[PDB]
RNA sequence: GAGCGUGCGGUUU
RNA sequence: GGGCCACGGAAACCGCGCGCGGUGAUCAAUGAGCCGCGUUCGCUCCCGUGGCCCACAA
């Protein structure tokens, strides 16, 4: 997967730093998902910690 | 970078007095989470891999739903905006499917071409194109980046336009040939990449947060009011005394209009909103915005699809 | 840096960590790749989990930490996944690693495992 | 049943 | 009669694609190949059955 996007500016790019903002870019395509969601249980534990008690 | 969805509409006033009674109806941010869902739409960021049909199937089984229809079918390998209309709001996809779409595409050239040619030539593809046999519109094309043989670009198109094919014809116009190695849809009608564009992961999680952990916030932000699926349509706002009539299949007569968008033409698809900005129903205009404004009687909108329940507003008539 | 990275690892320790793995590849047993590594933890055969700090998307390894804390298994981070794939016996980048049996990295792991109890 | 949305294709009353 | 709403206009095997479990590989460990198992949304016209209203907004 090659298309990336600035998380600050929203700009699409193939580079690793925003040609516009200068921030680190990320893959544009979302994580692949499964209905079996094997690690769903633990992903939510990580995620609840992020969002707050 | 302008799709028809984007055109600016001025709001004209017909009856300054009209007020809406707060006992009646449910404005989108006043709907119990349960009803918010019944009349909700998901701005989904489809992952790569699955067919769009399978995706919505995972959603119905995980959210425990009995109906849900996505708009324009994204191909398996393609990611990005896939609007999923829920339960009682399912039929709004009919405002979507026709609406313009935008994609970001990665095209791979089979041969070397100067950065100038590529741009010049891609500019020639705006306007109309034929594919299969059908003709379809390319609204704009913007090159973002060229790294040697790889060309990254945004494109805006009429509904039903085949990007893979366009990139093919570009390759042909350039000589060296081309194929599309990656595609992502960043817009479909009113649905854009913003804080409302949720991945499957965030979604099925936020659901469990509400259902199992009793937190609403996050899951409520994941569902949008059906009214969102209508932002791009011309609207006419109607009086309280006219709302119940319309949900019972009454065409909308002029005297029941409060405000309307400018530049509506006979034949145009319009959305019919209450003064609380709730979606009542979709319809076909039988008058221009000017006729409606001046006239005192007559049918202004053939009501064709009703979404609001008949018990939200009292049968005033 | 990422949100699954739940604490700070010093150049010395992180380096003492890539050496750790490098050893068990031949004197003992290890497993590479998030799947093999996750499976190891759910089995309690993982004496030490090593995760990389540059995994995009995060959903690929986000689960590992909460997983390790549940099965009481020590986990540790390393600057890059390329160099982690390298020091495991492969030529492709590896997002994470387990150490099934230390072999000759025993006192090197205990070192690691006991100084990550601090940063919790 | 005829269309639409880029996605489905082949068997059997 | 008309408008609107609900339901119906097929089911069962099979396949590419995708994934999960197991295995875990000489540039796919963000998962090869081998095995097993999963796995496909709706809308518009029109037609039929049923329900609710017939409402120029006072
Ligand atoms: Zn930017």
């Amino acid at each position: 997967f090659r298309i990336r996007k600035c998380p600050k500016c929203g700009r699409y790019t193939l580079k690793e730093v925003c040609p516009v903002c200068g921030e680190k870019t990320k893959v544009a395509h979302p994580p692949r998902f499964s209905p079996e969601d094997p690690y769903g249980e633990y992903r939510r534990r990580w995620k609840r910690e992020v969002l707050g008690i | 970078r302008i799709l028809p969805a984007d055109i600016k509409r001025e709001v004209l006033i017909k009856d300054e007095n009209a007020e809406t009674n707060p006992d009646w109806g449910f404005p989108p941010e006043k709907r119990p989470i349960e009803m918010h869902i019944q009349f909700g739409v998901i701005n989904l960021d489809k992952p790569p891999g699955p067919t769009s049909h399978e995706v919505v199937a995972w959603i119905k089984k995980i959210l425990n739903l009995e109906k849900a229809g996505h708009g324009g079918t994204l191909d398996p390998k393609v990611s990005g905006v896939l609007p999923v209309a829920l339960e009682k709001a399912t039929r709004v996809v009919q405002a979507l499917l026709p609406a313009g779409k935008e994609y970001v595409a990665l095209m791979h050239l089979h041969g070397d071409v100067p950065e100038d040619k590529i741009i010049q030539v891609m500019k020639e593809f705006e306007g109309e194109i034929i594919q299969r046999l059908r003709t379809r519109k390319v609204y704009y094309i913007e090159v973002l980046e060229i790294e040697g043989r790889d060309v990254l670009f945004r494109v805006g198109v009429e509904a039903g336009t085949y990007i893979r094919s366009l990139i093919h014809h570009i390759g042909l116009a350039l000589g060296v040939g081309a194929h599309m190695s990656e595609l992502r849809r960043t817009r479909s009608g009113p649905f854009k990449e913003d804080e409302t564009l949720i991945t499957l992961h965030d979604l099925v999680d936020y659901y469990y947060f509400w259902k199992e952990d009793g937190i609403e916030e996050y899951f409520r932000k994941a569902i949008q009011p059906m009214e969102k699926a209508v932002e791009h349509l011309p609207k006419v706002w109607i009086k309280d005394s006219a709302v119940a009539a319309v949900t019972h299949g009454a065409d909308l007569a002029v005297p029941g209009i409060a405000k309307l968008h400018a530049g509506i033409k006979r034949g145009d698809l319009v959305a019919i909103m209450t003064l609380k900005d709730e979606l009542v129903a979709l319809g076909k205009a039988m008058m221009t915005s000017q006729e409606m404004l001046e006239k005192t009687k007559g049918i202004a909108v053939d009501v064709e699809k009703v979404f609001m329940p008949r018990d939200w507003y009292p049968k005033l008539w | 840096k990422p949100s699954y990275v739940k604490f700070e690892v010093p150049k010395e320790l992180a380096e003492k960590a890539l050496q750790a793995v490098e050893i068990a590849r031949d004197t003992g047993k290890i497993r590479k790749g998030t799947n093999e590594t996750t499976k190891a933890v759910e089995r309690g055969q993982a004496k030490l989990v090593i995760i990389a700090e540059d995994v995009d998307p995060e959903e690929i390894v986000a689960h590992l930490p909460p997983l390790c804390e549940e099965k009481e298994i020590p986990y540790i981070y390393v600057p890059s996944k390329k160099e982690l794939g390298a020091a495991a016996g492969i030529e492709v980048a590896a997002a994470s690693v387990a150490i099934i049996e230390p072999g000759k990295a025993r006192d090197l792991v205990e070192e690691i495992a006991m100084k990550v109890k601090e940063l919790m």
